[PDB]
C-alpha cells in the first residue's frame, strides 16, 4: 500500500503549451496514452516514435524501447470485487463500475493507473461522471487480450 | 478508356473494403499485451507473424 | 463485357457482404 | 381495389409477428442489469446497440 | 396473382413457423 | 448483520389512494416494482418515468436518474444453500425456495428485497402460501442475466 | 369395409407406439425432484408445461 | 390404394423405427 | 448425528391388513414409496391419491399435499466416500455401493432414507444381499433429476 | 456347388472379422471395475446390457 | 452372378475397412 | 501405513508344481491376476472359473464370487505425484513412472497391488528394468475405466 | 533452496577444442542441448548417437542410455507467478519473460536449467537481452508437451 | 523416354512434400517428453507407435 | 497423355496445398 510510490518510474507528463494535461503510462511493453490527451510527452527517445492507433477505444498506443523494458511497471487481467487503490485515494469494483469518492479527480488527471495490491496496473483512468456523493468513472480495462472502454451515462473527460 | 478507367475506380473499392475489414477485427489484439488467436492468423494475414 | 462487369461487380458486392457483417460483430463487443 | 387492400392487411400481419417474436425472445434480457447475447445481437436486430 | 398471393402468401406462413417456435422455447424456461 | 438499515436509502412507498400497498426497489442500476402493486411512487423525479414493461415476469423495471446512481444498492447472482436475511425477520434457501416462519409476511408487504450477508440483493420478494408451520414465498430471483419467477402451488400475492 | 377396418386397426398402432416412446423416455424425469432438459420441451410434448 | 397403404404403412414401420431406438438407449443407462 | 431423529416427521406405516411391511418416505416434495411394498399408507388424505408409476425402478411416486410441505426433508444429490447413517447404525459409501453390517437389516425394512451429516436424504434402501461379514445394499440414488437404482448380485427385497 | 462352397467360405470371413472387431475395441472396457460408455452400446452390441 | 459376387464381395471389402481402421485406433492408445 | 497388512485378505498364492510363482490379486470386484504367471491359485472355490482374456494388457482378469464380495480391496482411479507403498518397501511416482530401490523386487514377486495411503490399491506389479542406483516398474495402472499397461525399455517379468 | 546441487548429476560440459562452450543437460529422460553450442561432450557413451533435430526452437533431442535413466532430473509443465532460482542467483517470472539481474550471466552459459522449488526443472537458459539495470532471458520451455521457444527484441546467444 | 524421366522427377516431388509436411507438424511431439495427440497417429503415420 | 499428366499433375498441386497450409499454421504457433 506503500507501492504508490513505483508510477513516477511509469509515468510521464504530457504537455501542449507549457502546462500539463494529462499522463503518458507505461504499462506492460507499450506506451499506452489518452487519445484525447494533446501534446508531446516530455522524453526525447519516446517522442520520436509512430504509434497512432484507433479512436474507438480513444487509446494511442506505441511499442517501449529496448533500454526501458525495465522501467515498465506489471500488467495483470483478473480483478475481485475488493479494493483498489489509486494515486487520489483508494476505489471500490463492484459490478464493473469503479467508483471514487466526489472531488478526488479534476480536469487533468488522466493517464493515472489503478493498482490492485501487488502493484499490479489494472486499468486507465480517463473520465468520469456526478452521480453524487460518489461518482463512477470511465476507463479503459482489459478483460483477457482485448481492450474494452467502458463508460457511464453522461462523462466528462479529465 | 473510361471503361478502362471504371476498372481501376471499381477494383480498387472492393481492395479497399477488405483493408477496412482486416484493420477493424483486429485493431484491439495489437493495442494489448496480448496473443492473436490463431485461427485468425490462418485467415487474416496478420501482421503479428509471430511477433507483437 | 457482362463477364467483365459480372466478375468484378459481383466481387464488390461480396466485399460489401465482408463489411457489413464485420461492423454488425465488432460494434457490439 | 379490394385485392389493393387485401395485401396491406396481409403484409401487416407477417410484420406484426416479427415485432411480437422480436419482444418475447429478449424482453428478459431487458429487465436485468446484464449484457445480450451477442450472436443475438447478430440475428436479431437489438435496441442494445450496446448500452443497456 | 399466382406469383403475387404466393411470396407474402408464403412470407406469412414463414411468420407463424417463426412465432410456433419461439412460443414453445420461451414458454418452457 | 446491522446492514439491513441500508434498505430505507434504496425504497420507496407507493400509494393509490393515500394508503400504502408496496413498494419499489431500487437494485442496480434499474428501478424494480412489481407489476401488481398499483399506485404512484412516492417520488417526483422517479414519477415521470416510461417503464411499463412485461407481465409473464410480474415486473415493471424502469432507468434509474444520473444523480441516483449512488443511492442504489449492491446485485449479486449466487447463493448457497444458506442462512438469508430480509426486514422481518430471517430466511434460509433450501432447494431453490426461500421459506420464512408462518405469520412474518402480511398482505401489503411486496417490494421487500433479501439480502445475503454484505447487504447484496439476491430477490424481490412478492407473494406467499402456506404450507402450515412454514410458508414459502413467491419470489423474482435472477440466474444470471435472466430474471426467472418462482412460484409454489397455491399462492396469494401480497 | 374390412379395408375400412384395418386402416384404424393400423392408425392406432402407430399412435400406441409414440405413446409409448414418449412414456418410456420422459419417466424418471417425473420421479425425481428435478427439471426437464428443456431440449426435449421442444422436441416430445412433455406434461411439465413447467409445472413438476 | 397402394398410395393410401404406402403412406401408414411407411408411417408404421417409422414408429416401430424410433421404439427399437429409445428401448436401444434408455435400457442401457 | 442426533438428527436421526427426523425421520419419524417424514415416515409413515403401510400395512396391507394390519401388519406393517414398508414405509412411504416424504423426501422433497413427492411421496416415494417402493412399488413392491403393498397396503394402503396409514394416512387419510395421503391415501386418496392417483400415483401409480413405473416398475422398472420399483418406485412409486406422488405429489405431496400443500399443507404438508413443511413436513418434508431435504434432498441432496453429491455424494463423497465417507460415512452415512440411518436408523439401524451406520454405512460408508466405497465404489458406488453401500454396505451395512450383516443382521442389521430385516425383511420389512424398506423405505428407510439414508442421512448424510446434515439430515439430508441420499438415497432409499430397498433391499440386500448377504457376501458374508458385510452386506451391500440394493438402492434407488439419483445422480441429478434421474433415479437410477442399484442392484447387487443375487439379492432379496425386504 | 463349388460356387454354393465360396459363398459360405466368403460370408463367414466378414463375419469373423466384425466379431474380432467387436471384441478389440471394448475388451478394456471389460477388465476394469467400469462402465461402458452407452455411445458404444447403441453401435456395438455389449454384453453388458447393463451388467458387468 | 455379378450381383451376387458384388453384393458379398463388397460386403467382404467394408469389414475390411472397419478392422484396419479400429487397429490403427486401439494399437495406439 | 500399518494398512499393509490387509494384503493377506486379498491375496492368493499360485503354484505351478509345488512352488510359488506370483499372486492372484483380487481388486475390487473382478480377481486379477497376470497373464505370464501359470498354474493353478490356491482356492478350490476360485480355480473353477472361466476367465482367460486378452493379453495384449498381460492380465487374465475373473468375476468374483459372491461370498467374498467383502474380502476385496477398495480401489481408485487418482494419483498425485507422491509417495506410495507397498510390501517390499516405498515407492514414488513421478512422471508416469514409479521406482523402487534397486533389489526389493525378485524374480516371482508379481501380482504384489500397491496402496496409497488409505488402503486404496492403484495398479499392479509386474516387471521392472535396473536403471542403476534406481529401478522402475512395468506396471498395469487404469486411468479411469481403461487399464493401460506402461512398459520401460529392456524391462523382464519377474 | 539448497537443492541447486543436484545439477551436477544432470549436466556434462561440451568443448569444442578444450575450452567449454555450453552445456548439455540431462532433462526427463531426453539428452537437451542448444542447437548452437558446438563440440563433443565430455561423455563417451553420450557422445556416440545420432540425434541431430530441428533447428527452428534451436535445440539438438537425444534419447538417454538405459543404464542412466536414474541420473535424470524431474521435469514440470505448470509455473506461477513466483519466484524461481538457477545455478547463479534467483530469477522470477512475471508475464511470461523471466528475468536475472544484469551481468549474472556471461557469454558461455548456455544450457543451465531453471528449478522452480522441488528441483523440477522447468525451462533451459539460451540467450539474453540488456534492458539496463535488468536483462530478460532467451528461453526455452514447454507448456505441455509442446516446445515453445521465447525470444525477447534484440538477444544475443552465450 | 524424357517423358518416362519426367514422370519420376514429377512423382519424387510429390512425395518429398509429403516428407516434409510429415516432419515439421510433428516435430516438436518428438523433443518434449510428452505424448503423440492420437487423432493425428489416425491421420499421419507417426513413428511413435505408441514408444517415445 | 492428359489422363497421365492429370493426375500426378493434379497430385503435385494438392501436395502443394497441404504444405501452403501447414506452414501457415505451424509457423503462426
Amino acid at each position: 500500500r506503500m507501492c504508490m510510490k513505483i508510477e513516477n518510474d511509469c509515468i510521464f507528463e504530457v504537455k501542449l503549451d507549457g502546462k500539463v494535461t494529462g499522463y503518458a503510462c507505461l504499462v506492460g511493453d507499450k506506451v499506452m496514452k489518452p487519445a484525447h490527451v494533446k501534446g508531446v510527452i516530455d522524453n526525447p527517445d519516446l517522442a520520436k516514435l509512430t504509434y497512432k492507433k484507433s479512436s474507438k477505444y480513444d487509446l494511442e498506443c506505441a511499442q517501449i524501447p529496448v533500454h526501458m523494458k525495465s522501467d515498465a511497471s506489471k500488467y495483470t487481467h483478473e480483478k475481485p470485487e475488493g479494493h483498489y487503490n489509486w494515486h487520489h485515494g483508494a476505489v471500490q469494483y463492484s459490478g464493473g463500475r469503479f467508483t471514487i469518492p466526489t472531488g478526488a479527480g479534476k480536469p487533468g488527471d488522466s493517464g493515472r493507473p489503478i493498482f490492485d495490491n501487488k502493484g499490479r496496473v489494472v486499468a486507465i483512468v480517463l473520465g468520469g461522471a456526478n452521480e453524487g456523493a460518489r461518482t463512477a468513472l470511465s476507463v479503459v480495462t482489459w478483460t483477457k487480450d482485448m481492450v474494452t472502454r467502458y463508460t457511464p451515462e453522461g462523462t466528462e473527460e479529465w | 478508356s473510361a471503361a478502362g478507367l471504371a476498372v481501376v475506380l471499381s477494383l480498387l473499392a472492393s481492395c479497399y473494403m477488405f483493408a477496412t475489414a482486416r484493420r477493424k477485427c483486429l485493431t484491439p489484439y495489437a493495442l494489448t499485451p496480448g496473443a492473436v488467436v490463431p485461427v485468425t492468423l490462418g485467415v487474416l494475414c496478420c501482421a503479428p507473424r509471430a511477433h507483437a | 463485357v457482362q463477364r467483365v462487369a459480372g466478375g468484378l461487380g459481383g466481387l464488390t458486392l461480396a466485399a460489401v457482404a465482408v463489411l457489413i457483417l464485420v461492423t454488425c460483430v465488432t460494434m457490439r463487443r
